[PDB]
RNA sequence: AAAUCUACGGAUCUACGAAGGAACGCCAAAAGCGAAGGCAGCUCUCUGGGUCUCUACCGACGCUGGUGUGCGAAAGCAUGGGGAGCGAACGGGAUUAGAUACCCUGGUAGUCCAUGCCGUAAACGAUGAGUGUUCGCCCUUGGUCUAUUCUGAUCUGGGGCUCAGCUA
């Protein structure tokens, strides 16, 4: 990902080339970038936990956004 | 039964209360994060 | 069964270099008797990366297009295009129900 | 609104090879052979699940796959042993229902005979 | 006969379970259409009716709340008629309440009318 | 405790052994017994009108229409979709063919709302 | 109800003090459809008829001791016309002895 | 009869299928045609 | 958003449509996520399956790491031109 | 924390080119398929099974199954190839009171392919196969019907929560 810095505004092109490997998805996957090797019966356990966590933060924002929008919206 | 199967046969007997219809208001895919929905939460709502 | 040949020809490739080459394809097909539905060519193409083969690397290509109705053999005796220099890449699929362009 | 090819004259002898058995796959040959051999084992006019025709149509299936299945593949000749027994099953049915339709079978389709 | 007849009494016993107002049984038999007659003169069941008893039957039972267990016997039980109150006492739970329902050559009957008309037979269940 | 039946036959069971003393409610629940009601299989019937079909596009027709309940009225006026169903009903209750009644039926909805409009042009004329 | 002679103190303004009832009520009449308290189960454990409005969303544990049901929606118009026939029911059954 | 009734319209749907391949036969490449054809697709030259 | 249909991907998703099959890549080369644009699976399937059928044919990149983004149509050489600059500012 | 190792014969780093082997990122998962073991780049050939619809055929032809037969992770064995990365055994450097280990550096058999052998696993849902019945709610795979523009219904497998019921 190439970004041209215009009027030499380096922080300007920093942002833009900081926010355009966020929303391209390859800092999710140049975080998820392994030093060793796992195995698929360790892969299955990680999956598992990893699930589980999501589902719990499922279960905070629906609670929270449930709050927020009864007393937002005039009640 | 008699009574009820008649007054069918009438006005708009079948009508969602205030309290209904505005849940189904309330109501109308998945949600905003947790460390989004936070932020709005210790911004707004505050008050 | 209903083919659709697909034939990505280098930059360089002349015209006469590829009625030669698509005449030997359909002279293949008439001699194992089979039919010659539709000829087409989309001109030249632009590649996502640079193809790389002994002479050098390309990034253009010419695309062509035949439509056959063939023995399901077919694909067996289309291996000497791996072996041909005027190519670049060749793919043969089934026919599929898609407006193209 | 017409298409262009509503314009030139038809082409006989090109659509009488379009159509020439080798251009077909072989599940569609199958498929043909298949209702070819039904029709001479129904007992009606509309039979198309009676015992006899099921085990026409089984014989004509082993022996395609006998020859044609390689043996490294083991995933599909479980379903050869499958269709296998499955003719012996209602071989068995017919020996004790039909006698006549049992003979008929046995002597059209060249199998053996086995009461165990 | 056995596997339906026992499939049949266990769903009326499930949907008793539940308070439900009927039943519908199929497939039916005419041993099934005598053992609920047998029911209905004992007061276990209010109503039952036969629908389409030779080509393909179905059975409408009506329920009241009265019926704690049906057993149909998966096995051959013979009887004679003077054995038949000896096999009742061990065969009922509570060795009080409850028929014992035998076929015999004058018909489908219980076990207290077969004593009277002395004629045993094959035993095919009981309710309690 | 370990007894069974509902509230009035387990105490009646207790005071008629001597167990317990005669609570002051248990005359009141004898003169007054609880209700009863038949057995229900369990299945509930999807009410539905005759009608249904043509209230279905009528909102399509007359594309949306009137409402006659955030002006909250009553539970027995009518509501333009329910009076459209009804003339349809006894419409076609005579024969008469099913898209030739609503066109007829649109006709005087729409006749309707310019009798409508003119009471209220007539309104701003005596205003 | 199930301890209405334990002792109780006085603290501050709070949400002010009472004790429990001297006479144990022969009838409980519930107004709660959040289920907010223990009064059904209460009365229950202590055997004391219960007269209360059910939902349709009701669960069957606090269903089952309710003795007296009465399936409606409580609007407003059927809590005063359920009070109120209560209430001349009672005035009527009470000049009946002259008070 | 009504097995034949889903025959006869089955056969029906098959032979249509033939008549609209037989008359687009006619833009097919007779071994005589092929070089021609080539040359006028490659002249056409459509679009991507 | 832009909007796309299951009917819509299930007539148009083919390897020879190229310019069709761009809406689905990322600046990185990667393939967009199903739940970003609301498709059934079967249409993520032949949407993922066309776009490396088109990889293998060379039509598309297979990443854009080091290179200049892909949009259809033109050279993905580096030229001289891809980091042409200002001095007047200096 | 270091050392062994490797590098002035020019290493690491940077651009282009060549060779070779293994595995297929994103899609992507409480998804899908298979009797189980298992199965992931793409195109073609051949083949096993499954689901839905029918005013189609046939007519109880079904379920389970000792003795038997077949399939069966990984490691291992025999013959012939291949060998990038990883890595039992083994060499060296450290740590320690000792260190036949954990840590570092090299690295053979093996992991890979063709043809055979063995027939075992925490081969686990620690839950044999099959049949009938039992209040619901929320998701989802593949279909079909109806739609009244957004939805309802009915099959098919996969998941989350629960009335009863059961449970030390
Ligand atoms: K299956
Ligand atoms: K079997
Ligand atoms: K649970
Ligand atoms: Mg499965
Ligand atoms: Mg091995
Ligand atoms: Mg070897
Ligand atoms: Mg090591
Ligand atoms: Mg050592
Ligand atoms: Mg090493
Ligand atoms: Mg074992
Ligand atoms: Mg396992
Ligand atoms: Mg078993
Ligand atoms: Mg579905
Ligand atoms: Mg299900
Ligand atoms: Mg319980």
């Amino acid at each position: 990902i190439r970004v041209k810095v215009f009027s030499g505004d380096l922080d300007k092109a920093l942002t833009i080339l900081q926010r355009k490997m966020q929303s391209s998805g390859m800092e999710r996957l140049i975080k998820a970038q392994q030093t060793h090797h796992i195995k698929n019966s360790e892969k299955k356990v990680l999956a598992r936990k990893n699930l589980e966590r999501k589902i719990k933060s499922i279960d905070f924002a629906r609670k929270l956004q449930s709050i927020l929008i009864k007393k937002v919206r005039g009640l | 039964m008699h009574y009820m199967g008649l007054f069918s046969k009438a006005g708009n007997i079948f009508r969602q209360p205030r309290a209904m219809q505005a849940s189904n208001a309330m109501l109308q895919s998945k949600i905003f994060v947790g460390g989004l929905s936070p932020s709005t939460d210790v911004e707004l709502l505050k008050e | 069964p209903l083919y659709d040949c697909m034939l990505l020809f280098k930059p360089i490739i002349r015209k006469e270099g590829l009625i030669d080459l698509v005449a030997r394809i359909g002279k293949h097909v008439y001699s194992k008797n089979g039919v010659l539905t539709e000829v087409k060519s989309f001109g030249k193409v632009e590649l996502g990366y640079g193809i790389k083969k002994l002479d050098g690397r390309h990034y253009q290509g010419q695309l062509m297009q035949i439509t056959m109705m063939a023995t399901p053999n077919i694909n067996k005796e289309l291996h000497y295009l791996n072996k041909d220099d005027k190519l670049l890449r060749w793919l043969l699929v089934k026919h599929r129900d898609i407006k193209i362009g | 609104g017409t298409p262009k090819y509503l314009l030139e004259p038809p082409k006989d002898e090109l659509v009488q090879t379009y159509f020439h058995p080798d251009n077909m796959s072989s599940a569609e040959k199958m498929k043909i052979e298949l209702a070819k051999v039904r029709e001479e084992f129904k007992m009606s006019e509309s039979d198309c699940g009676s015992a006899r025709v099921q085990v026409a149509q089984l014989t004509t299936k082993i022996k395609h796959l006998s020859s044609v299945l390689h043996k490294k593949d083991k995933h599909s000749k479980k379903g050869l042993i499958a269709m296998v027994h499955r003719r012996k099953k209602l071989l068995k049915y017919m020996r004790r229902t039909d006698w006549d339709s049992y003979c008929l079978s046995l002597s059209k389709l060249g199998l053996r005979d086995n009461p165990d | 006969g056995r596997r339906i007849l026992n499939d049949a009494l266990r769903t009326i016993v499930n949907a008793e379970r539940r308070g439900k107002a009927s039943v519908e049984l199929k497939p039916i038999s005419t041993v099934m259409s005598s053992f609920l007659r047998i029911m209905k003169e004992k007061g276990y069941i209010k109503n039952f009716q036969v629908h389409d008893p030779h080509r393909v039957g179905r059975i409408t039972v009506d329920l009241q709340g009265r019926v704690n267990d049906c057993k149909a016997l998966t096995y051959r039980q013979d009887v004679k008629a003077k054995e038949i109150e000896e096999y009742t006492e061990r065969t009922l739970p509570t060795r009080q309440w409850g028929y014992v329902v035998v076929t015999t050559p004058d018909g489908i009957l219980d076990h207290e009318e077969a004593i009277k008309r002395n004629v045993g037979g094959q035993v095919l269940g009981f309710f309690y | 405790s370990w007894m069974k039946g509902d509230l009035l036959s387990k105490t009646r069971r207790l005071v008629g052994g001597l167990a317990t003393r005669e609570p002051v409610w248990l005359k009141a629940m004898e003169a007054s017994p609880p209700p009863v009601f038949p057995r229900s299989n369990g299945n509930l019937k999807k009410i539905v009108l005759p009608e249904d079909p043509y209230v279905r596009r009528f909102a399509r027709k007359h594309p949306e229409a009137k409402l006659v309940e955030p002006n909250k009225v009553s539970a027995f006026i009518p509501d333009p979709a329910r009076v459209y169903g009804c003339r349809v009903l006894e419409l076609t209750k005579n024969g008469i063919s099913e898209d030739d009644a609503m066109s007829v039926a649109n006709m005087e909805y729409l006749a309707e709302r310019k009798e409508k409009k003119k009471a209220y042009k007539r309104l701003k004329e005596l205003a | 109800l199930t301890n209405s002679y334990s002792p109780k103190k006085f603290r501050s303004r709070h949400k002010k003090l009472c004790f429990g009832p001297t006479t144990m009520p022969d009838c409980v009449v519930v107004f709660d459809a959040e289920r907010k308290s223990s009064v059904v189960l209460e009365a229950a454990k202590l055997q004391i008829p219960v007269v209360a409005i059910v939902d349709p969303n009701v669960p069957l544990e606090f269903f089952e001791k309710i003795t007296y049901p009465v399936p409606a929606r409580d609007s407003v118009k059927f809590v005063y016309l359920f009070c109120n026939v209560i209430t001349k029911c009672f005035v009527a059954e009470q000049m009946k002895m002259g008070i | 009869e009504f097995w034949r009734m889903t025959g006869l319209k089955r056969e029906e749907k098959k032979k249509a299928r033939k008549k609209l391949l037989h008359e687009q036969s006619s833009l097919w490449i007779e071994p005589k045609e092929l070089e021609k054809k080539i040359t006028e697709a490659l002249v056409d030259s459509t679009t991507l | 958003k832009a909007e796309i249909t299951t009917e819509e991907v299930l007539k148009k998703a083919d390897f020879r449509n190229v310019r069709f099959l761009a809406q689905f890549i990322t600046e990185a080369g990667i393939l967009v996520k199903r739940k970003q644009t609301g498709i059934s699976a079967k249409a993520q399937r032949k949407i993922a399956r066309e776009i490396k059928t088109a990889r293998a044919f060379g039509l598309m990149p297979f990443t854009t790491m080091g290179t200049k983004a892909f949009t259809f149509g033109k050279t993905m050489e580096n030229r001289d031109q891809d980091f042409e600059y200002e001095v007047i500012d200096d």
